């Protein structure tokens, strides 16, 4: 075991590839559904988690492997969403004016962000390149960024005057702020309430899928405006009844799990790179 | 990118004039002027002559590879790639790159089909130029000749010529030009990528460690 | 030719067989991944088929050398001939046609399968080095068409995938800065040993001796012997080419030619 | 320099590339940004022109080479939008019921249109093919088209009764109307306040790119019902703060210019074809 | 060789000609659809090209073996040689090149045209059989590269398209289970008769006898005779290779050899 | 797939290699101090974070790299230690009677752990082997374990009555309880204020380091009695003044990071991998 | 040639190899079941591992018979050839490596190189009968 | 003598008798790195 080394591997093309693995990824892994509370409110039941578990058992997943999680709504779930769970689905209802919040959450939970803390009070923070953002999470994240000249003097804003700063997020629960990569900035953000992390984007998180339960293709995980990729795991399904939505998920759970994959950073094989 | 740029050349020169090499060449010139205005022994004498020859190499314009040349090249590469250079770094590091880069080196005096090589450590050889077989040395003749004849910085010293000629058979022209430290043939050999020259050049670059 | 080589070898003198399309390479289709993930979404490496007189090698990069130094990925491929070749006329072309269409390939382990979707960049500053005992006997830099290798035992094909500095909007859309990489850049080479000269006997596309020996062995159900592989599988015979195998192969090929001089 | 003629060039497929032209396109061209007045309204600042200019300079665009052009709104900007500039970007805040107006504007600006006059009062007009349209522009356009028989008698309309005429566009600033091809038409359009031009569709206008700041992909530049493609120059981005939108633009401006390219008809190469 | 075989045939005996790359195959590029619709959205079948010494076959399935039993789709192609070869060295490789890039192909009768968009899987458990009068003379199961056919007049290539059970997200997206099928799975084989030994006379690549004969017939505008087709089109000549036609072909070929002995 | 774990990397003992694999997904590595609040209290300053960052600039850390984190006292900081940071140092001010708490936090942070949740109120739990522990963390953990016979009857404790249960940790913010490996157990603790997790110990985390600021050497990460290895990362100093302590650390920071190694880091900041 | 000609198990001291082209040395590191306090202190179950267990073999081919030619420790043929080339500084020719470097020469020992080596070695054998 | 114009044109020619010879790129490219280049104030054409 040669952890922490890029070692090339040679593979032939005459080799007969092996048998299926769905039975393994069901008998071992743990499916994990995150739904909004309005779902259960419309269902109006409470044996229904057990009923869904039994149907998943009919479909293959053992009894204890399928686990359910609730959340009040997308904006509240946005603050520190940690899916400590093996195969994640996030049902995400779509409503007008929450397009950007939905996109931010989709980016955050679909792409593996590795990140470091930020002392707003002390340093001036600069963004390296295309894959670096600052994510601010809290109850009221009012980030006020003031850019700095090469002499460390403000433009459009006075370092001693918080008012003239340029706001780029008001009272957001989650905010992926992207600034002009190449300039020092002085931030102010309400340190008692909202934490901020200088984060950058590793490869994708291939363990979490997002089922947009509502409308059109509005998710934009890539902050770049030129590219609007349609990832395999940003699924979208129409809805008029949460029972029908859940039945669709249960019926096609094989396909959703095929779309997803085991988390790379959770593997033992990633031990000495960024294993998590 | 920098806003100051307040004559970094002059700032470097200011602390460069006071380095040991600068004051050493000044003392050498002063000593010769005083001599004019006045009126193992072999290993020690050759060590002193080697120190003087290092000063002479710094002073004068040699047509060989000139170890100081390699020192400057390594200094330039290190300075360019390194991204931590304050106001008081290029001053007091160009001086060090003059002082400590390649502390040990050797020189040659070519003379009538023979060559006399000296080393700052104390080593000293003399060998024929057409076929490399060492002949008896003459320290008195060497001390006589070193003051007037031109000195060839032995980038590729006789320790390496013997191995290289014996194993890789060399022609008279290439051997003579390597002895003369000709950059043409030195780069020709590195382009050929032969291990002896590659190893020696890497040894010198390592000796530039500071 | 065969008896002449037999005598010129019985008396210890240099021998030589002229071969048209010599199947010197054992069949080998495979790939090396210098960078991979379980999702197999951002790969980079080489693929190659060596078969008959064909080397056909394609280096691929999913990021199109986005983050490589100076936007130049470097690919190398060694091919160690089991026996030295002489006066080889070779045909070198770019754009390896085998590895030039979409595929799905079983993983190295054999567990999953990964998708390969080539878009063919031009290979740049290609160097073909023909080596004998580790010493470069010949080198050809960006010289396609027919070439000549006077004497060589190994082949090092080096090529490079350079990101296009300037880009039309279409190709820019092809190559994004993000992760998806719906298309994967590739650069390839093809090398055909049209003819050559060798000491030890081989099989050819012009001589019937291998087929004749295998046929007369298969006719009468000769049991599998010590040195020759089962059924005279030429790939397994050439993949390890011990001196005992060389001696026996020369003997049977000489008799095969002697017989083919009368029986057709 | 042998203008006018269509001579066949020849090139070798083994030549090498050349040095990047990013420096030239930053140092010689002129970037050019159109935004809605609500942008500045939310910004509520006013050395922000200078702030954006200096950020663009950090990205590599000299100070005098970036232009800003506030426009009131989509509908009132679509009335003869003149992009007399070098690298054009048009932000558009998507809103409900402006889908067709925004798509009409995008079709008008993203393609080179060759327009001849139309004397409504005198001639009866036609459409040569799918590449021909009639663009009407003015303060209030109400196009009423009456198609004709092969003997100059109306069908579904009488040639003398503008009441009998059929309305195809009503009281919009920009109307790119298409009708059946090969049938003569008699138009009535309020000539005192809405000019109309018979226009032909040349190749695409790479000089300008459109950025939908709001909702989902709707822009159908191709009037054909069948093909509803997605061009590289039709970019989309989510938003809550105009500052964040503009910072995204500045950060990814190199990618946007890569998506765009210099106008084919602005060059001496296109001198004697339809140079403009 | 030609006059020797002429004597051996005039006094009935075992003739034989060694051919490098014979034109045993009549030229035929075509396809058979074992499943089709007027919409031509969901197709399954085999395309092939027989030409000279080359065979390429490509069994394609638009559903990638979903409704098929065991997720394995069988494909079989028969090539019926007009004359039996002997001791034929045959290269056999996967991934038929010519049927691995997108095309638009006219329908069975030219009425419409259908789109073909291959994604090349690996042909699993391939099995190449060489038959003489229905008796299996040779068989090769999953053994690519050079092989040998002892004596045969029919080639039966039986390959398979196995849906990959394990699939990464990319290939999973490539192969849905609904109707659209925007990518069409394909498995191909390539088979070149590098050299062989034929009892009768055929065109080659090593020789120029057909060239000489047809050039002579074209120099003087000879009227079309009974047996040879117009212009001595080799495809039409070999598709119907009756005994009288073979006899005349042998006579003119040996005469052409006698001429080429002196007139080049 | 892997990073080529299952094939061996070869190296020559007679040859000094030259090429190195330049890789970075970062701005630059981040030194990171965790100090007790009494340090700042005794310093009685407040441009001192600025001063320390300036010192580290001399030592060779850019401004934005070095970060500082106050914690109240070691017993409080023990509860869920989030090491949000790259090169982590913890300044543990030694005091008597906190020997076990200090050693237990050191065992937690200096080692990687792989933790599953423990549904205490339903099942019974064992310990697989020497590497297993139960980590109980929260406001006030009061673990009470009761071993069970093969008949699921308690020994020394009736399985119904909870007063008879053998207490093993009494009101600790963090406790690492080891019990006899092979005995089913019933566990009782205050589920609201404390959470217990079944944690295997993987290899050591070679990233964080512990500087014991006070007196005698008492760290024992290995719960085994026989072995008490002194890892290089169990550094120690003798102190009277926190300024002197900080100057010592700054002056010798290169040696400290040489002792450590950053190649072991996790995406998330948790001190233990979580695997449901 | 891939087949086992000789095999020995737990045999030390002198042994023989009839006709062999490769050597496969397999051995094992067995953790000692019973452990005195000292060795138990040496080998913990935790990561630190201040001491690293190793098991080794040594193998000397004292003498052999080779169809082709090789240098030895009893014969000076290679020394004579190299000295004759070195004293006169022969340009490196097509076949042999620079300076008759025996390591590279045996690493790449193609038949042409073997034939040239045999020729020069037998010539040196002839010379040694008269000049020493 | 191998001679180069700065605008692409190249020549190769003997010294004793100025009879030009086919140019050898990949030999000139190797030579020019090390050898002492000479300005050509008397162009090859005028010299011939
Ligand atoms: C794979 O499945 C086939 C039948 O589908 C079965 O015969 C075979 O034994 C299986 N192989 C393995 C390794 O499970
Ligand atoms: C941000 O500005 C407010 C003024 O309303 C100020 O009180 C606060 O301290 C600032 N935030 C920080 C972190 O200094
Ligand atoms: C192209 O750019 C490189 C560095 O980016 C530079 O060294 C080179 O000189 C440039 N090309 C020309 C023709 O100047
Ligand atoms: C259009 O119709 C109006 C009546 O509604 C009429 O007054 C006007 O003249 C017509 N326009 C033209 C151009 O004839
Ligand atoms: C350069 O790296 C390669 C691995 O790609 C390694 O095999 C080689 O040994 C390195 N260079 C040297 C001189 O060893
Ligand atoms: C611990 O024991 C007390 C007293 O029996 C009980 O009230 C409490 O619920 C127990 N803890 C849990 C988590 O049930
Ligand atoms: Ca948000
Ligand atoms: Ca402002
Ligand atoms: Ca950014
Ligand atoms: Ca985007
Ligand atoms: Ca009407
Ligand atoms: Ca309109
Ligand atoms: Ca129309
Ligand atoms: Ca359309
Ligand atoms: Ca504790
Ligand atoms: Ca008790
Ligand atoms: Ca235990
Ligand atoms: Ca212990």
């Amino acid at each position: 075991q040669n952890y922490g080394l890029n070692i090339p591997i040679t593979g032939s093309m005459d080799t007969v590839y092996s048998n299926s693995t769905r039975e393994e990824v069901f008998l071992t892994s743990t499916l994990c559904l995150y739904y909004p509370t309005e779902a259960s409110t419309q269902i109006s039941d409470g044996e229904w988690k057990d009923s869904l578990s039994q149907m998943f058992l009919i479909k293959g997943w053992p009894t204890g492997s399928v686990y359910f999680k609730e959340y009040s709504n997308i904006v509240d779930f946005s603050v520190d969403p940690q899916l400590y769970c093996d195969y994640n689905l996030v049902l995400m209802k779509y409503d007008q004016s929450l397009e950007l919040d939905m996109s931010e959450l989709a980016d955050l939970i679909l792409n593996e962000w590795l990140c470091n803390p930020m002392d707003i009070t002390l340093y001036y923070y600069q963004q390296s390149g295309e894959s670096n953002k600052w994510i601010s999470m809290g109850s009221s994240c009012t980030v006020k960024v003031c850019p700095l000249n090469t002499q460390t003097l403000g433009i459009g804003c006075q370092t001693t005057n918080v008012d003239s700063f340029e706001t780029v997020a008001e009272n957001e629960k989650l905010a992926i702020v992207d600034v002009v990569d190449g300039i020092n900035h002085k931030i102010n953000l309400t340190t008692t309430t909202c934490t901020i992390r200088n984060c950058k984007k590793l490869g994708p998180r291939e363990n979490v899928a997002v089922i947009q339960v509502g409308g059109a293709n509005i998710l934009d995980i890539t902050a770049d405006p030129t590219t609007n990729p349609q990832i395999e795991r940003m699924m979208r399904v129409n809805w008029k009844r949460w029972w029908q939505v859940f039945y669709t998920i249960v019926d096609y759970i094989n396909q959703i799990v095929q779309v997803m994959s085991k988390r790379s950073r959770s593997l033992n094989s990633a031990a000495f790179y960024y294993r998590v | 990118t920098i806003d100051l740029t307040k004559s970094m050349a002059t700032s470097v020169m200011k602390k460069f004039r006071k380095s040991k090499l600068a004051t050493s060449i000044s003392e050498m010139t002063n000593s010769l002027s005083d001599a004019a205005s006045s009126a193992n022994d072999i290993s020690t004498q050759t060590s002193t002559i080697g120190k003087k020859l290092r000063l002479k190499e710094m002073i004068t314009q040699t047509e060989g590879m000139s170890f100081d040349d390699i020192s400057a090249a390594v200094l330039k590469t290190k300075i360019d790639m390194s991204t931590q250079i304050g106001k008081n770094t290029l001053p007091d590091i160009v001086t060090e790159a003059s002082e400590k880069f390649i502390p040990k080196r050797s020189y040659r005096i070519l003379k009538d089909d023979e060559v006399m090589e000296i080393n700052t450590e104390g080593k000293f050889f003399a060998y024929k130029i057409n076929t490399f077989d060492e002949v008896p040395f003459d320290v008195n003749k060497f001390a006589e000749l070193v003051t007037d004849s031109p000195v060839i910085s032995a980038i590729i010293d006789f320790k390496t010529l013997k191995n290289l000629n014996d194993n890789y058979g060399i022609t008279r022209t290439e051997a003579l030009n390597l002895i003369k430290s000709n950059p043409n043939m030195l780069r020709n050999f590195i382009n050929q990528n032969n291990p002896i020259i590659r190893n020696r050049i890497e040894q010198l670059i390592l000796q530039c460690k500071l | 030719e065969y008896i002449e080589n037999w005598n010129l070898q019985n008396r210890r003198q240099r021998t030589g067989f002229v071969f048209h399309k010599p199947n010197i390479f054992p069949y080998s289709a495979s790939f090396t991944l210098n960078r991979s993930q379980p999702m197999h979404d951002n790969l980079m490496g080489t693929m190659w088929l060596n078969a008959g007189s064909e080397i056909q090698v394609a280096g691929f990069d999913y990021s199109c050398a986005l983050n490589a130094p100076a936007n130049i990925q470097q690919f190398e491929h060694i091919v160690q001939l089991r026996r030295a070749l002489t006066t080889a006329t070779i045909t070198l072309l770019p754009d390896a046609e085998r590895f030039s269409f979409p595929r799905v390939i079983n993983s190295a382990d054999g567990a999953t399968t990964w998708f390969f979707n080539p878009i063919i960049l031009r290979p740049n500053n290609v160097e073909v080095e023909f080596l004998l005992n580790g010493q470069i006997i010949n080198t050809y830099q960006a010289r396609f068409g027919t070439i000549v290798a006077r004497n060589f035992d190994t082949i090092r094909l080096s090529f490079q995938l350079m990101r296009p500095p300037n880009m039309t909007p279409a190709v820019n859309a092809l190559f994004p800065q993000a992760q998806p990489f719906q298309h994967h850049a590739t650069v390839g080479l093809t090398l055909r040993i049209e003819s050559a000269v060798c000491e030890s006997v081989l099989a050819d596309a012009n001589e019937t001796l291998l087929a004749n020996v295998t046929a007369v062995r298969q006719e009468y159900a000769i049991p599998v012997g010590p040195v020759f592989p089962p059924g005279m599988n030429w790939t397994e015979l050439i993949t390890n080419y011990s001196p005992s195998r060389e001696d026996n192969l020369q003997r049977v090929f000489t008799v095969a030619s002697i017989r083919s001089m009368l029986i057709k």
